[PDB]
């Protein structure tokens, strides 16, 4: 998915 | 110059979180001119050298996601050369490489050579500041 710094 | 946001790299360093903000500015002048040919090739020599012009800003502490603290380094490059960059994933990595290179030996001392770029964040800190 993401990282956990953004805005599995 | 106050620099233009351009986009964020996250990486580590055995003592936490780092993240490099590379920015634009169109004051600073560019390593102008060559194309992908050229440079491509005199990585392999040239140097040094070597070109690349970027400012290296100071560290600047700011939060992170989960509430804990890490550290923000802002590099800024010529905006005309930036916008070469971004549609060039070589040239890219060869940016975010001078930049983590660079950084190390102004401040001391491991990096993570590894690292990750945001997708939709394009600057941690404010940001600042800087040498006009």
């Amino acid at each position: 998915e993401l990282d956990s710094d953004d805005e599995s | 110059i106050q620099p233009k946001p351009g986009f964020c790299v996250k990486t580590n360093s055995s003592e936490g979180k780092v993240f490099i903000n590379i920015c634009h500015s169109p004051s600073i002048p560019p390593p102008a001119d060559v194309t992908e040919d050229e440079l491509l090739q005199m990585l392999e020599e040239d140097q040094a050298g070597f070109r690349i012009p970027m400012s290296l800003g100071e560290p600047h502490a700011e939060l992170d996601a989960k509430g804990q603290g890490c550290t923000a380094y802002d590099v800024a490059v010529n905006s005309n050369f930036y916008l070469r960059m971004q549609n060039s994933d070589f040239l890219r990595e060869l940016v975010v490489t001078i930049a983590r290179e660079g950084l190390e030996d102004k401040y001391g001392l491991q990096l993570n050579p590894e690292w990750r770029m945001l997708k939709y964040r394009s600057f941690l800190g404010s940001i600042s500041q800087q040498n006009i």
